[PDB]
Formats: C-alpha cells, sequence, structure tokens
RNA sequence: GAGUUGAAAAUAAGCAGAGAUCCGGAGAUUCCCGAAUAGGUCAACCUUUCGAACUUCUGCUGAAUCCAUGGGCAGGCAAGAGACAACCUGGCGAACUGAAACAUCUUAGUAGCCAGAGGAAAAGAAAGCAAAAGCGAUUCCCGUAGUAGCGGCGAGCGAAAUGGGAGCAGCCUAAACCGUGAAAACGGGGUUGUGGGAGAGCAAUACAAGCGUCGUGCUGCUAGGCGAAUCAGUGGAGUGCGGAACCCUAGAUGGUGAAAGUCCAGUAGCCGAAAGCAUCACUAGCUUAUGCUCUGACCCGAGUAGCAUGGGGCACGUGGAAUCCCGUGUGAAUCAGCAAGGACCACCUUGCAAGGCUAAAUACUCCUGGGUGACCGAUAGCGAAGUAGUACCGUGAGGGAAGGGUGAAAAGAACCCCCAUCGGGGAGUGAAAUAGAACAUGAAACCGUAAGCUCUCAAGCAGUGGGAGGGGGACCAGACCCUGACCGCGUGCCUGUUGAAGAAUGAGCCGGCGACUCAUAGGCAGUGGCUUGGUUAAGGGAACCCACCGGAGCCGUAGCGA
RNA sequence: GGCCAGUGAGACGAUGGGGGAUAAGCUUCAUCGUCGAGAGGGAAACAGCCCGGAUCACCAGCUAAGGCCCCUAAAUGACC
RNA sequence: CGGUAGGGGAGCGUUCCGUGUUAGGGAGAAACGCGUGCGUGAGCCGCGUUGGACGAAGCGGAAGCGAGAAUGUCGGCUUG
C-alpha cells in the first residue's frame, strides 16, 4: 500500500518562490529557504510594529526641525504648550507633512498658535 | 484471541460487594497480637473500602470483577 | 436514500489522532509523553499494580478469608426469584410455575447452569394472584406470603443423595420416637 | 488443418494436403558426476578381471562345534539406501528475556540439531467421564473461562465436566478346549462387560451386510471443435466523439496505431477420447454366521500391577497429591476378582490394563489448476522484471548487489561535407529527430551562457521596514514586477537544559525511503438497533461476502458470610 | 467524582534562618516576584532587576518605568 | 483570546475504493511550471508555443497518509 507523493514538492516550491533575491544558499537551498522564510516572517512583525514606531520618530524629529528655524527660542515642546492650550484637537503629527509639502501653510499654522 | 488475565496476586486481595465498590482486609492481623490492643485488633479485625487513588490503580489490572467508579 | 447521499451523524466516528506528525496537530515531537522515561520508551513498559520498587498495594493486605485458605468459594446453588418477578409477569389466575415456565415467560435466562440450581422464591413483593407453584423450596417469608395468598404450594424433592447401608442402618436406628 | 527446422533475425539445404510444425496419452534413449553402486577418487576423472558394491530374500556347499553360526559360491526387474518447502511424530534440548536483581519459576519442551514418514501425521474403540441423574472410540471449532486452581500464592501458568456443531466405523489377536509334532509352533473355537468365554445337552436354517487382479458402465481430467451481431466523418492512427443499424443462452478477459457487445483470440451454450488416471455403481468369488438351559471349579494378556525409593508430566512448582509413564529393588489376584471415582478405609457406581490395526473432521505450502485483490509498480513487490542467488567478497561456513519503458510500425538516417574514428550538420523516414539509438514525462541540488539593474573606504545569520537612482511591459496610465544609494532593527534551525547565537548535539547539499501501527480482550466516552430484556459464536449458505437459520453461551435481573 | 496526561534536575531577587569564613552566580529550607513557559520598553549589550502582560491591522493619539547636547526621540528649560 | 511539557474541539492534503464504464479529456487528462485571485492556514481555483492518456468535484470509507533533523539510509552532485 505504498504511498509515494509530490505534495512535500509543492509545499516546499511554495516556499521557493518566496524565497527570491536572499542572495545565494537563502535563495536556492532548501533547509535554508524554509529558516529563511521564517526568519522573513518575524521580520515583517517587527519592522511593521517598528515602522509604526519609527515614522512616530521621525515626524517628531521632522516638525522639531521645522519649528526649530525660527531662531528665537521656540522648542518642539512649546509648540505642543499652544498647540493644545489654543485648542486644536490631534493633528496627529501630519503638520509635519504639510510643514514641507506646505510651508507657508505651517506658516499660517504656527503663527496662530503665536497669537 | 488473546484474553486478559485477571490478576491473581490482587484478585484474593480485593473484592466486590453488590453495589460496584472494592473492600479489602486491614493489614497488622496475624502477627504479635498481644503487643496490640483489642481496640487495635477490632480496628484492624473489619473490612473497608480501598481510597480512590488505589481504587483507581487496580481496577484496570483487575478487569472482570464488575466495578462502577 | 441513494449511494451517493449517505452521510453519518456528527459525533458518530471521530478520527483518530494520529501522533508524531506536527506540533500543530497536537501531539508532535514525543507525541505525548513528555520527555523521557519508561513512559516514553517503546515496550511493555510498567507493570500495572507495580509501586517503582515498594512493596506494592495487594502484597500489603492480608488475602481473602476463604480465598488465603484455598476452600471453595461461595456460590450461589438455587435460582433467586422474588414475588416482584411474578406480579410483573403476565401470569393469569390459571397457570403453573416452574422451571420451563419461568424459562419460557421471559423471567429467568439461565445459561451458564441449566443443571445444578433449580429455584428458589423469596420474600420481597407481594402476590395477589393465586397460583399453584411446584417449584423448590421456599423461604419462612414466602411461605407466609404464598400461604396469606391462598395459592396450591408445592416444594419438590430434586435428588437424594446415596447413604452408606451402615450409615442408613445407623440413622433408622435413631428412630425412637 | 497450413506452413515449419526454440529465443533469433540472416544463410545453406530440407520437411509438408497418401496431413508437416504443434498439442495430448503411453512408450524408447538418457554419456559422466551425484544414494553413485565393479575398485579407487582430489565430483563430473582414473584403473578395469565391464561388475545393482553393501544390507535383506531365495538356493547349494556347508569352519573351530554333532546340529548350528560364520564364510564362500550362485540366482534375482531387486525389497531398502538418496532427495523433500512447511505441517506431524520420536529423542537430545538451551540462553538472552520476564520476575524491574536472581537461584524456584518463566521464556520453553519454544528455537536449534539428528532420525523417520504420509498427504496428512499423532491419537483412537473405555481397567473412560460423571454422580445416584446420565453419556457412550479419537480428533478439531465455539464456549464454560481467564472459572476452579497451581505459584519465592511473586512473575506468571491455567484446565476439566455439563452444553452446541464438523465428521462418524469399528475390527483382528492371546488364554481356557480338540487334533498333529520332543518342545517352538500350526489348523478349528473365542474374544466380551447393570460380565462373557471354555465344558455338557437341546434346536435351527436362511434374511441382511463386508472384501475384491478381471472387464464391460457412468461422469470428470489430460488435445481440442462449432460458435450471434455495422458502416461512415474527424486534426498520424478511432475502439472515443457526432449520425445511422443490429446481437445477447454471448456486456468475463487479453490484444489490435486510441479507450471494443458487434476487428481478432475468445466467452455463454452445444459437442468431442484411440490411451492413461480418478469417481462411485456390476461381476466369477471369498465371507460375517444363529437362540435356550445347567455349570461360582477351567480361562479372560506376570516379572505385569502394587509397594519402598529417585523422578517426569498432567494447569497442579511435593504439596493432603490422586490418574499416567519410567530408573534400582521387592513383587500379587482372576470375575466370590482387579482398577478408577484427587491421600486412604467401608459401601455403591463405572470399566476390564499389562496384545495390535484403522477413514473422516484437522495443520501447512517447494508447488499445480481456476477466481479474486480499497496489494506493489523498478529505493516498491520475491534477494532477483536482463548474467539473480548472478557479478563481487571470504580458505570455508556464509554474505550479497545494481542496471526497465524510441516509435504505432526500425519505417534505425540513402546520398553530400568535416573526418583516422567517435561524433556533428544538411537531406530522407516519422504525426513528433528540440522520439536519434546515453533515444518516453524530466523536477531539485550541480555546472553553464545570454539580457535588465547594481558592487572595488567596505564589518555582514545576509533579512525586513522605508526607498534614492534605473529598467521592463503596460490600462483601471497613482497600479504591477525586477535591481538596490543609504538609515533603523534583527544573537541560524532542531534536540535539550535553571539557562543554547552559543565556542553543547546533529546535519555537505538535493530527491526518494524512514517511526504510537495490527490482532484479541477490559474500561470509559460519542453515535446508533431493540427494551414483548439485549445479542449471537462455532457451523450451514447461488466459489467468498451475504438473505435466513443456528438460544449453545454472555451480560443485567439478590444480596451477606470464610 | 468519571476518563485522561505530564511533572517529580529548577534558577535568580527581597525577607526569615541553618552549613560556610553572616565567602561564593555556594548549599538546604519557609513566604513572595520573575524566568522556566513572557514577547515589548528601560537597563550600551545582557533569563530572573523596574514598568508591563503581545488576537490582528493603522505612515493613529495619551502614558508607566526611564529620559529631554550629539551619536539616538524629546528642554544647551527655569530658579535655588 | 502570550505560552513550553501536555489536554480537548474543528479542518486541509495525499493514494485506493462506492457512486464510477461519473462529469470532463489528442479541440490536450495526470505530471512539471506559473499567478496583480481567494482562505486563519494546511490549501483551492485559474493560466501555460512543455508534455501526451487518463480522470475530477460532491456525499462517504480505509491507510506503508504529510519530512529539516535520527554520527538516519539509498542514489545524484558539490566544497576543498
Amino acid at each position: 500500500r505504498v504511498k509515494r507523493g509530490y505534495i512535500a514538492r509543492r509545499r516546499r516550491k511554495k516556499i521557493r518562490f518566496f524565497a527570491s533575491s536572499f542572495r545565494g544558499a537563502h535563495s536556492r537551498l532548501t533547509r535554508t529557504i524554509a529558516q529563511q522564510k521564517i526568519r522573513a516572517l518575524v521580520s515583517a512583525h517587527r519592522d511593521r510594529d517598528r515602522q509604526k514606531r519609527d515614522f512616530r520618530r521621525l515626524w517628531i524629529t521632522r516638525i522639531n526641525a521645522a519649528i526649530r528655524e525660527r531662531g528665537v527660542y521656540y522648542n518642539y515642546s512649546k509648540f505642543i504648550h499652544d498647540l493644545y492650550k489654543r485648542q486644536l484637537l490631534l493633528n496627529r503629527k501630519i503638520l509635519a507633512q504639510i510643514a514641507i509639502l506646505n510651508p507657508n501653510c505651517i506658516y499660517m499654522i504656527y503663527n496662530e498658535i503665536i497669537k | 484471541g488473546y484474553k486478559m488475565k485477571t490478576h491473581k496476586a490482587s484478585a484474593k486481595r480485593f473484592r466486590v460487594t453488590g453495589k460496584g465498590k472494592i473492600v479489602r482486609r486491614r493489614a497488622g492481623k496475624q502477627h504479635l497480637l498481644a503487643k496490640k490492643n483489642t481496640k487495635r485488633k477490632n480496628r484492624l479485625s473489619k473490612l473497608i473500602q480501598v481510597d480512590r487513588s488505589d481504587y483507581d490503580n487496580v481496577i484496570g489490572a483487575l478487569p472482570y470483577l464488575k466495578v462502577n467508579r | 436514500f441513494r449511494l451517493d447521499n449517505l452521510g453519518p451523524q456528527p459525533g458518530s466516528r471521530k478520527k483518530g489522532k494520529r501522533k508524531g506528525r506536527g506540533h500543530a496537530a497536537g501531539q508532535g515531537g514525543s507525541c505525548g509523553f513528555g520527555m523521557r522515561g519508561q513512559k516514553s520508551r517503546s515496550g511493555p513498559g510498567i507493570m500495572r499494580g507495580f509501586e517503582g520498587g515498594q512493596m506494592p498495594l495487594y502484597r500489603r493486605i492480608p488475602k481473602l478469608r476463604g480465598i488465603a485458605g484455598g476452600m471453595r468459594a461461595g456460590l450461589p446453588k438455587y435460582v433467586p426469584i422474588n414475588l416482584r418477578d411474578i406480579e410483573v409477569a403476565g401470569f393469569k389466575e390459571g397457570e403453573e410455575v416452574s422451571l420451563e415456565s419461568l424459562k419460557a415467560k421471559g423471567i429467568i435466562n439461565p445459561s451458564g447452569r441449566e443443571r445444578r440450581l433449580p429455584l428458589k422464591i423469596l420474600g420481597e413483593g407481594e402476590l395477589s394472584t393465586k397460583l399453584q407453584i411446584k417449584a423448590r423450596a421456599f423461604s419462612g417469608s414466602a411461605k407466609e406470603k404464598l400461604e396469606a395468598a391462598g395459592c396450591s404450594v408445592t416444594v419438590l424433592p430434586g435428588r437424594k443423595k446415596y447413604i452408606k447401608e451402615s450409615v442408613r442402618k445407623n440413622l433408622a436406628r435413631a428412630d425412637e420416637y
């Protein structure tokens, strides 16, 4: 009742096709194709949570570098002082996006934070 | 085919009592009886239930005797 | 019903769990036997009733009494039949009660001993309908029930023992009124 | 009834419609070795007075020894030797193991070794079971029953009787008695059991059955024979598809370029044996043979049973240890008796040891002939799909591989060129030549070549998130795929540990093979079927499964106590 | 209770002690926390220390422990 | 709604079998390779100038049923 099969080769060929552009025996050699599928997926996990964290960090330092161009000592903390006292609910650090896509509009943002 | 064999060394020690519970004779009776008390010698003269641990151990080691639980 | 559309009910046939076919299946790897020991190794393993070198459960307990002596165990010598087996039966007012009546009616189904233990009628339960019993001997309370019902009661002498002629002579000498 | 001289083509000669080749029955030959056999032998050879040597049978002559015995000579189609996978019987007969050690025990009277023998063998016709009721040789199956027991009462071992089926079959011999002979024998009689037989006397005749070279009988087998019913179109080929018809007592199977009720071989059915074998039924014939009365004399298997010991085996390990068989030694009775009924005694019941032979049910496959397969498909299935127990290894015992598939048909490439070949390119065959003899689908590791992007100030389990620059096709042109300037982050996988990136283990890589499975039981859970309680086992069955029987048994109905 | 598993080598940290030399990431106990079986953040890295308990997605916001010169997110913030 | 040893529930796949001489298939089945598709995933479905004859689904059953480990093992091919 012999049971020679082919399902390991489709099982294995799917993982073989996912492991393209892995520079060498991480892209050809099955017994490393498995663990590069595995380590590639957990790399996708931690780099996804830390792409949320990392783009948060990037917008913080980008709008900090935008506000510090005034010359007078107005930090990023004081922009949030007078960004929540003057009631602006949650611009979500997308003013770090229109701070470079619309620099006159972020000058209107900050020049209305002053008043 | 192969029938299971009743373990004779425990069939001579354990017994079912109609409702289906293993009873047993207490130990320490056929040896050094003057040294004990009559209170002990009629405490150790009665047949009691076996406790649940060795009520579920020998229930599969003595298969043909109709014990529930 | 066609050959196509037949299917068992759910819960009737579970799938047998296969062991060592993946850790997502449930019992992969060591197949559900821990790490090491006699429980994981292949073979007969452990005798059931063995306490690991300790003197076991059965050896520390003294033997049951007649089984300790090798005396022949207590054995039923009759068929115990209550009157509750007789009222619930469909025996009407005119009916004989014997071995083949209780076999052919559906009360007793004796198979292992058709030859040795005849019958006995016991006391618990009532018997209002009168009958004509020619069976084997009775208890005192069942004799009170059956004679309290006004039914024909007849004991049946089964077998006659062989008495030696000097024992039959010594017993026949004892007839001194 | 039409072509043949094997695979296995070619060539040379034949043999054959007064019937070849081939098939079947019965015969003939069968060199040499091997029981091997005239003698030797280092098997397939040597020497030979050419021989079945030796044992057994028959016959003659007949030593020490008179009869004998031994020997010698001779005859003999002449009985045995040797081989045989498994089952069977008989004898020697373990140990690893289990008991969580180990010696009693178990494994186990199993394996192995030797001997023997048949399709079966052993056993087998009551000196038996049983229990006051009864059965009637042995064997096997279901059951009792994992019960009674046995056992460092440990591990374990484990009946038997009652019951239900398969299959049935019972017969010869010794003794007492007559007759012949110095016994030893021979011929008649008798072989049985709620007793017979011998001795004496009275009756009485034929019913039934058993055995069997011999040949007419029957069916079956070993060769075979007749045997129904369609074309056309389709991309190589049609049996598939679409259109038109038919057979069926035949639609099982195998093949045919491709899958077939109608193409072939066949099948269903009907037939057929000179010769041999087998099945039961005839036959010249041999045989079995009968009943009563009296009679305790005479007989009913002797170095035997029993006993004292030493044991073995019955499930029973020496225990109260019976039954059965042996070693040493003692050593009975005949029926008014003896043996058994689990020490033993008394009574009763049962049977008649010390003499043999028997078919069936039954177990197995080196096989043979049919039919099958939720069996395999070239690492599988037999070790073996070719030289397979082969090549090869070992002195030897012994160990032991691997290698399948071009096409439908070799139609296997005429001829030209390179050229010493091997090979290659045209051409030709083919549906396919990228199906070319390393030849069918051809995947991964591995080795390459071409195209796009990109690396030579760079530290990295080689990824991933973001994405500079660039390339490609595009249609939902914002999308998709490929490359990757640079930044952040990220201590291979398994095993297994308190703790593994670990400098603990494992793996060179790729692909296959490779592990909680099977039988029978106990327990529980889930789904059912009946609850006028449930359910059958063995066994019977249109080959198997199966409808339907088959109530034996099992479980639950009553417990307590040793 | 029924059926049915593993586990029975623990480790460190605080307290209570014994052995030691109040020496050990030492040994043995008693209560507790973590790891084991726990990811993330802080601890430069780093099982057991602090915050904290990961179903998953978001190029969302507010915080705990801890930090706000640069590498590296946020104060070269204010006053003693 | 983290999870090791472990326990339970629900499913995918493979070859064979019933339906099955099934639907479909030299107008290209299985294979092998492919995806701008769908799933929690095991996987399904679809496309192939490769290949050439078998064989789905659904409703069910049975396993020599699923591979990355055994200094596994058998072939092929590397490194040096």
